[PDB]
This record gives structure tokens, C-alpha cells and sequence, in this order.
């Protein structure tokens, strides 16, 4: 079938130029059909920035007409987007994606934020209880990921094993950085003796963190 | 520049309803007019296109109407997986969505199950420390937390995150945060989470000490 | 008619 795919700059500075990239396989943007770039902004909003057409035209948002350019490789099957002049209203996450009858398929969407700030890596914290051999037949264990800039961060339980029970909140920005938190519920019986493991990632980074839930003393 | 217009920003629904969205043109956009599902951390999915043509995969509990102006969608039924956000926009003139309409699950009550932890020993050393304190799987959304370090009230430091309904079961699940410097984390003792819903005639309040191991 | 007007050079708000 039709698979976009965006990939670009994350975090950018502001006055400066964003640019990304929607790599399209299964069907050539060549052939009929128009190549849209929307971006959704925090929250619910959404915003059509423009699109390339089959023959390669353009047709710009009316507001930011004066701002944004979008170009085509046709032999690399990938349209582009090109955002100028970002001010730190532009930060969302960015869709490419095909438009006949609607919008069909959109693309997993690439998050870009634009912020004067710098890309620090979180600090990965285990939050384990402080109880005797935990309460009932279910323990609660835990994971405090602070400090990072910027989003997104994945986190996930023991590789993926711990597939339920588990709550990831979202972050909240602690004045130039984000803290996130996430928790896993499972019973008393595999809580010792197995062992359960939060494995962190902040992309931006690089950066790749397994922490542990060690039993707190006594 | 054809604004549309997306009425009820929000429901809430029991499971086999009738829903029923409304979205406006405000100059006739024809019957150029299509609906997004927008679920927790997914891209839209084409829903509805031409104002009353479902499209593949599309369960049938969804269905549409309406021509220049005046659109709508409905679901026969409710069910838990029809949790997220509804968009739509007209491809008439310049695409201009909707506002979305955010429609969210009527469960029955729930009382959460909080858990309060100790700031972990290695935060200590790198200089800060929070305490944590999970809130989890209630109804409704509505829920106060409160922190009291050795009996007053903290509302400075504190961070909470909730998360988006559902989870197979339709409840929320919330998250505080109250983070001090180690010092003063260091000369107190209580640390209580108070969390005050309205299943619980009086609230329910972890809290651990900081002299026991 | 499917959709395809902003698209294919056609409609777009006036003004």
C-alpha cells in the first residue's frame, strides 16, 4: 500500500529554517494525486500548510505563502517541506500526506520544536516502594525520567515483556526542560525474584538508559 | 477563508449510545466534506469522504450526511475503542479544519489506587529529590491531589500529568510530583499525598516517613 | 465530486 514516512531536524532555533523530508513507498508521486504537508499543533488544531501536485505545482496556505517552499526529487520519490523564518508559534508536529478524496494516508508524523533552549539528555530515576515485601498481591513499581530536552521520550517496560499494568504520563515542561514519569503494576509473587527493568530513550540524544527497581532497604 | 465549525467539544457517552457530531461550513463548501478519528499518539484516519461516503475498513457504526453548510456523523453504537478525536474539513477551497470534537467514554465510578514513593537514593547524591505519588485507574477524571510535608500544605514544586481515558477500560489515571531540594527534603519527616475523589466520603491519604529504613 | 477540488487546479476561497 501507500507508506509515508517524515524524518528531519526535531529542535530548531528561532529566525532560522526548518526543513523536512516525506519519503513516500508503494505508489510514485508522479502519477496522480496530491502531496500535502499539515502540521497539528499542541493539543487539537489542525493546519494544511500546502502541497505539491502530480505535475509538480504548488498551492501555499494564503498565511504562510510568504514563509514556506515545497519541492519534489521525483527519483528519490520524496517531496519537501520548507519552513522559513520559524518563530516559536511554528512549533507542532509535522504530517505529509496524500489528498484526492480527503486526506487518505497520513504519515506517523515527526514532532519539531522550535525553542532557544539546548538538547540535554534526561535523568533516569527507579522509583521503587519502602514497605516490607510491598502491600497486597500487587506492587506498584515506578520510573521518574527528568530533565530532557526536548520531547519526545519512549519508555517501556523490561524490553516489552511487561505489556500491561503500565501508565507512561505525559511530560510537563519544568521551565527550560521536561520531567516524565511512568508506572507498572504487577504482582507480589514475580516482584523480587523476577526482575523488572524501565528502559528509557530520548532520540534527540541519543541516549539509551535501562534502569533498575531495586527493592528499597529492608 | 470558509471557516468550519465543530459543535460539541467534548461528550461523554455509555456504551451503545446514539452519538451524533455536527460540523459547519460558514460559505457553501458543497458536499466536499470529510471526517478524522484521531486516537492517543496516531495519526488521523479517514473516516467519512464527501460528506456521506464511509471508506475501507471503516466499521459500518459510522455514517454521514449533510451537503453545502450543514455536515454530521454518527455512530450507532458507542464502543470503548471509539475513544479519540474528531476532526473535519472541507477540500473545497484552501483545507481548513474543524475544531474537533474530543469525545470521551461515561463509565461508572472508580476509585483510584494511590502509591507514594521515597526519592530514590542516587537522586539524593546528584543534589535533588522528589517524591512520587501515583494515582491510579479512576472515574471520574475529576480528582484533587494535595501534598503536606509533616502536616502543611506544599502547593509549590508540584507537577501533576493525567493520562487520556480508555486503557480497555475506560478510566483515567493521574500522577503528582513534589520535588525539593535534598536539604530541605532532609529535615522534614511526613510525607503524605492527599488525594480527594468523589468516591470516598473522606479522602484517601498515602504518606511514609522518612526515618524507617 | 470525491473531493477534488482543492486539488486539481479548481476551487479556493475568493477575495
Amino acid at each position: 500500500q501507500v507508506a509515508l514516512q517524515e524524518s528531519g531536524p526535531g529542535l530548531v532555533k528561532p529566525s532560522q529554517s526548518l526543513s523536512l523530508t516525506c519519503t513516500v513507498t508503494g505508489y510514485s508521486i508522479t502519477s496522480d494525486y496530491a502531496w500535502n504537508w499539515i502540521r497539528q499543533f499542541p493539543g487539537n488544531k489542525l493546519e494544511w500548510m500546502g502541497y505539491i501536485r502530480n505535475g509538480g505545482s504548488t498551492t501555499y496556505n494564503p498565511s504562510l505563502a510568504s514563509r514556506i517552499s515545497i519541492t519534489r526529487d521525483t527519483s528519490k520519490n520524496q517531496f519537501f517541506l520548507q519552513l522559513n523564518s520559524v518563530t516559536t508559534e511554528d512549533t507542532a508536529t509535522y504530517y505529509c500526506a496524500r489528498g484526492g478524496t480527503g486526506f487518505t494516508y497520513w504519515g506517523a508524523g515527526t514532532l519539531v520544536t522550535v525553542s532557544a533552549a539546548a538538547t540535554t539528555p534526561p535523568s533516569v530515576y527507579p522509583l521503587a516502594p519502602g514497605s516490607a515485601a510491598a502491600a497486597a498481591a500487587m506492587v506498584t513499581l515506578g520510573c521518574l525520567v527528568k530533565g530532557y530536552f526536548p520531547e519526545p521520550v519512549t519508555v517501556t517496560w523490561n524490553s516489552g515483556s511487561l505489556s500491561s499494568g503500565v501508565h507512561t504520563f505525559p511530560a510537563v515542561l519544568q521551565s527550560a526542560l521536561y520531567t516524565l514519569s511512568s508506572s507498572v503494576t504487577v504482582p507480589s509473587s514475580p516482584r523480587p525474584s523476577a526482575t523488572v527493568t524501565c528502559n528509557v530513550a530520548h532520540p534527540a540524544s541519543s541516549t539509551k538508559v535501562d534502569k533498575k527497581i531495586v527493592p528499597r532497604d529492608c | 477563508d470558509i471557516v468550519l465549525t465543530q459543535s460539541p467539544k467534548s461528550m461523554s457517552m455509555s456504551v451503545g449510545e446514539r452519538v451524533t457530531l455536527s460540523c459547519k461550513a460558514s460559505e457553501n463548501v458543497g458536499t466536499y466534506v470529510s471526517w478524522y478519528q484521531q486516537k492517543p499518539e496516531q495519526s488521523p484516519k479517514l473516516l467519512i469522504y464527501g460528506a456521506s461516503n464511509r471508506y475501507t475498513g471503516v466499521p459500518d457504526r459510522f455514517t454521514g450526511s449533510g451537503s453545502a453548510t450543514d455536515f454530521t456523523l454518527k455512530i450507532s453504537s458507542v464502543q470503548a475503542e471509539d475513544l479519540a478525536d474528531y476532526h473535519c474539513g472541507q477540500t473545497y477551497s484552501y483545507p481548513t479544519f474543524g475544531g474537533g470534537t474530543k469525545l470521551a467514554i461515561k463509565r461508572a465510578d472508580a476509585a483510584p489506587t494511590v502509591s507514594i514513593f521515597p526519592p530514590s537514593s542516587e537522586q539524593l547524591t546528584a543534589g535533588g529529590a522528589s517524591v512520587v505519588c501515583f494515582l491510579n485507574n479512576f472515574y471520574p477524571k475529576d480528582i484533587n491531589v494535595k501534598w503536606k510535608i509533616d502536616g502543611s500544605e506544599r502547593q509549590n514544586g508540584v507537577a501533576n500529568s493525567w493520562t487520556a481515558q480508555d486503557s480497555a477500560d475506560s478510566t483515567y489515571s493521574m500522577s503528582s510530583t513534589l520535588t525539593l531540594t535534598k536539604d530541605e527534603y532532609e529535615r522534614h519527616n511526613s510525607y503524605t499525598c492527599e488525594a480527594t475523589h468523589k468516591t470516598s466520603t473522606s479522602p484517601i491519604v498515602k504518606s511514609f516517613n522518612r526515618n524507617e529504613c | 465530486h470525491q473531493l477534488d477540488p482543492a486539488f486539481g487546479a479548481n476551487s479556493t476561497n475568493p477575495d
